[PDB]
C-alpha cells in the first residue's frame, strides 16, 4: 500500500512538472509521454493513471476539463 | 489599336441595357427561370448561340427558347461574364461551370476554368478530376491528372472514386511507366480490389487488366482468390488464365528506382554561364547527377522534404532588372519525374533564407528576414497542402537571425545562437526550452529519432551539442576529428537510419576535399562511412544547402563535367 501511494504521487508530480511546459492532449496523447518517462521506473498501470488524471478536475491548476482538450489551462 | 475607352463605354452601356431590360428580344427559359438577354452578346461569347440563331432553324424567329440540361446559376454567371467580363470562380461550382461551358462551347470561360482546375489539382480530388477530364475531352487536364493521379494515388491508393472508373482509364493508369510505388505488389492488390468491386461487370476486363501487370504476380498468389470470386461453372476464365501468362515478360517499373540521395542547391556553377546551379550526390551510385536550375535562378531559398518525399522551395530573391537583387515571396514545387519546378501559391511576405519544416502535412517557414521588420519581426506562417493556402501561426516570442529549425515529436523546434523554443501545433503556443552553454551560429541541425543534433556553429567548427528532447537537456558528445589549419563546412543530415555528416574541408593552399562520416550514436564517435573522390564531385561553394530525399536516376541526367 505504501509503494502504491508512492507510485500515486510519482505519477502526479511528474504530470504536474512536465505538462506545464508541454502541449495538450485530446484523448490519449500525453499519457504515452508520461508512461515513456516512467518506463524505466515501473509498469504504466493504464487504469490507475487514467483514474487518477481525472481527479484533478475538481479545482484549479490545470483542471483538464473533459470538455476542452484542444488547449489546456497552462496557467498556474 | 482599338480605342479601349470606347470599348469599355460600349460594354458598360450594354451591361446597363441588360440590367434594365431595354433591347432584349430573346429570353432563355431554363427550369422556369426567365433570362432576358440579347442575341449579339450570346453570339460573340458562345459558339453555340451563333449556331442557335444564325442557322435558319425554328428558333431563328422564335422569341422563347427552352434551353434544357443546364443550370440556372451556371447560366446566370455565364451571361453576366458575357455582359461584363467578370468570372467569379469559387472552389465548388467549377465542375458545373465546365459542364455548361462545354455544352455551350464558350472558349474563354473554358480556358479560364481549365486554368483554375490546373491550379486546383491536389490529392483528394485527383481521381475525380481525372474522371472529369475523361468525360469531357481536355488533353491538358488529362495529362496533368495522369501525372498527379499516378504519383499521389500510387502513394495512397485509397480513394473512393477510384472504384467508379472507366476500363480504358484504368488500363492507361496501370500500364503507364510513371507510377510511383516502392513495390510492384501494391498496384497488384489495388487492381484486385478494383476488380472485386463487382463480379460479372469486371470479368471481361479481368483478361485485360492482368495483361498490363508483370507476370511476376500473375503466377503467384491472387490467382486462386479470383477463382473464389469466379462466377460458377465458368470454364472460359480459369483455363484461360492458366495458359495465358506466356507473354508480357517481367519488366521492372520506374517507381522502384528511388534512392536515398543528398540534394544540393545553389552549388558553384560548373560553367560560369549562370551564377549558381543545383547538383545532387549519390551515396550508392557514387556519381553526381545534375538538377534543374531554381526557378528564375532563385537564390537564398530554403528546402524541405516531407515524409511523403516531396520537395518544396519558398522565399528567395531574384536579381532585379554591380549589385541588384529584389526579394520575392514566390513558392514552387519540384516534380520528381518531369525535372521541373511547378509554381504554387505564393506566400504573403518575402523571405531570405527561410527555414522550411514539414509537420502534420503543413509546411512551416520560420523567419527568413521578412520585409515587414515590425514589432512582430518574428512572425512565422504555415502552408496548407490540402487547400493550397497559407495561414499565420503563433509568432516566435524572440526575434532571431540565421536560425535553423527541425521537427521532432510532432512539434517545431527552432534553434538560435543560444536559445530554443518549441512550438505546439495543437495549442498554437511557444514553450521555453533548455539553454545552450555555447554561443554558436550559422549551423544546421538534423532530427534523427527523438534527438536534436546541433552540429557546428560560429568558419564553423567541430563542436557538437546533442539535445535529448525527452530529457530536455543539452549535452556534449565529442568533437569531429578533422585536419589542422582547415575550415570544415559541416552539414547535418539523416541517411540510412543513421546520423551522417557531409563535411567539406579545405587546407592551406589546397583545394576543397569532400568526405562524409558516420557518427556512432552509442559510441559517440564519427566513423568513416565513405570518402567522396574528387574525380566525380567538384567544388560547390559556401552558401549551399543539403537535404535528405529520394530521386529517380532514370529521369535525371548525369552532369558532364571534368573531374
Amino acid at each position: 500500500q505504501k509503494v502504491d501511494d508512492d507510485r500515486k504521487h510519482e505519477i502526479e508530480a511528474a504530470i504536474v512538472r512536465i505538462m506545464k511546459s508541454r502541449k495538450k492532449m485530446q484523448h490519449n496523447v500525453l499519457v504515452a509521454e508520461v508512461t515513456q518517462q516512467l518506463k524505466a521506473r515501473f509498469l504504466p498501470s493504464p487504469v490507475v493513471i487514467k483514474k487518477r488524471i481525472e481527479g484533478l478536475i475538481e479545482r484549479e491548476y490545470l483542471a483538464r476539463t473533459p470538455e476542452d482538450r484542444k488547449v489546456y489551462t497552462y496557467v498556474a | 489599336q482599338i480605342n479601349t475607352e470606347y470599348a469599355v463605354s460600349l460594354l458598360e452601356q450594354l451591361k446597363l441595357f441588360y440590367e434594365q431590360q431595354l433591347f432584349t428580344d430573346i429570353v432563355l427559359i431554363v427550369e422556369g427561370t426567365e433570362f432576358p438577354c440579347h442575341k449579339m452578346v450570346l453570339a460573340t461569347c458562345s459558339s453555340y448561340f451563333r449556331a442557335m440563331f444564325m442557322s435558319g432553324l425554328s428558333e431563328s424567329k422564335q422569341t422563347h427558347v427552352h434551353l434544357r440540361n443546364v443550370d440556372a446559376a451556371t447560366l446566370q454567371i455565364i451571361i453576366t461574364y458575357a455582359y461584363t467580363g467578370n468570372l467569379a470562380m469559387n472552389d465548388s461550382t467549377v465542375e458545373q461551370l465546365y459542364e455548361t461551358a462545354c455544352f455551350l462551347q464558350v472558349e474563354d470561360v473554358l480556358q479560364r476554368c481549365r486554368e483554375y482546375l490546373i491550379k486546383k489539382i491536389n490529392a483528394e480530388n485527383c481521381v475525380r478530376l481525372l474522371s472529369f477530364a475523361d468525360l469531357f475531352s481536355c488533353e491538358e487536364l488529362k495529362q496533368s491528372a495522369k501525372r498527379m493521379v499516378e504519383h499521389k494515388f500510387t502513394a495512397v491508393y485509397h480513394q473512393d472514386a477510384f472504384m467508379q472508373l472507366s476500363h480504358d482509364l484504368l488500363i492507361d493508369i496501370l500500364s503507364s511507366d510513371n507510377l510511383n510505388v516502392e513495390k510492384e505488389e501494391t498496384v497488384r492488390e489495388a487492381a484486385m480490389l478494383w476488380l472485386e468491386y463487382n463480379t460479372e461487370s469486371r470479368s471481361q476486363y479481368l483478361s485485360s487488366v492482368l495483361s498490363q501487370i508483370r507476370i511476376d504476380a500473375l503466377s503467384e498468389v491472387t490467382q486462386r482468390a479470383w477463382f473464389q470470386g469466379l462466377p460458377p461453372n465458368d470454364k472460359s476464365v480459369v483455363v484461360q488464365g492458366l495458359y495465358k501468362s506466356m507473354p508480357k515478360f517481367f519488366k521492372p517499373r520506374l517507381g522502384m528506382t528511388k534512392e536515398e540521395m543528398m540534394i544540393f542547391i545553389e552549388a558553384s556553377s560548373e560553367n560560369p554561364c549562370s551564377l549558381y546551379s543545383s547538383v545532387c550526390y549519390s551515396p550508392q551510385a557514387e556519381k553526381v547527377y545534375k538538377l534543374c536550375s531554381p526557378p528564375a535562378d532563385l537564390h537564398k531559398v530554403g528546402t524541405v522534404v516531407t515524409p511523403d518525399n516531396d520537395i518544396y522551395i519558398a522565399g528567395g530573391q531574384v536579381p532585379l532588372k554591380q549589385t541588384a537583387f529584389r526579394t520575392v515571396n514566390c513558392f514552387y514545387w519540384f516534380d520528381a519525374q518531369q525535372n521541373t519546378w511547378f509554381p504554387k501559391t505564393p506566400m504573403l511576405f518575402v523571405r531570405i533564407k527561410p527555414s522550411l519544416v514539414c509537420c502534420e502535412g503543413y509546411i512551416y517557414a520560420i523567419g527568413g528576414d521578412s520585409v515587414g521588420g515590425e514589432l512582430n519581426r518574428r512572425t512565422v506562417e504555415r502552408y496548407d497542402t490540402e487547400k493550397d493556402e497559407w495561414t499565420m501561426v503563433s509568432p516566435l516570442p524572440c526575434a532571431w537571425q540565421w536560425s535553423a529549425a527541425v521537427v521532432v515529436h510532432d512539434c517545431i523546434y527552432v534553434m538560435t545562437l543560444n536559445l530554443m523554443y518549441c512550438y505546439f501545433p495543437r495549442s498554437d503556443s511557444w514553450v521555453e526550452m533548455a539553454m545552450r552553454q555555447t554561443s554558436r551560429s550559422f549551423a544546421s541541425a538534423a532530427a534523427f529519432g527523438d534527438k536534436i543534433f546541433y552540429i557546428g556553429g560560429l568558419g564553423s567548427s567541430v563542436t557538437v551539442e546533442i539535445y535529448d528532447v525527452n530529457k530536455n537537456e543539452w549535452k556534449m558528445a565529442a568533437n569531429i576529428p578533422a585536419k589542422r589549419y582547415s575550415d570544415p563546412c559541416v552539414r547535418a543530415v539523416v541517411i540510412s537510419n543513421s546520423l551522417c555528416v557531409f563535411m567539406r574541408e579545405t587546407h592551406l593552399n589546397e583545394r576543397a576535399k569532400y568526405v562524409t562520416y558516420q557518427y556512432d550514436l552509442e559510441l559517440d564517435r564519427w566513423s568513416l562511412r565513405q570518402h567522396i573522390s574528387e574525380r566525380v564531385l567538384w567544388d560547390l561553394g559556401r552558401d549551399f544547402r543539403c537535404t535528405v530525399g529520394k530521386l529517380y536516376p532514370s529521369c535525371l541526367e548525369e552532369s558532364p563535367w571534368k573531374p
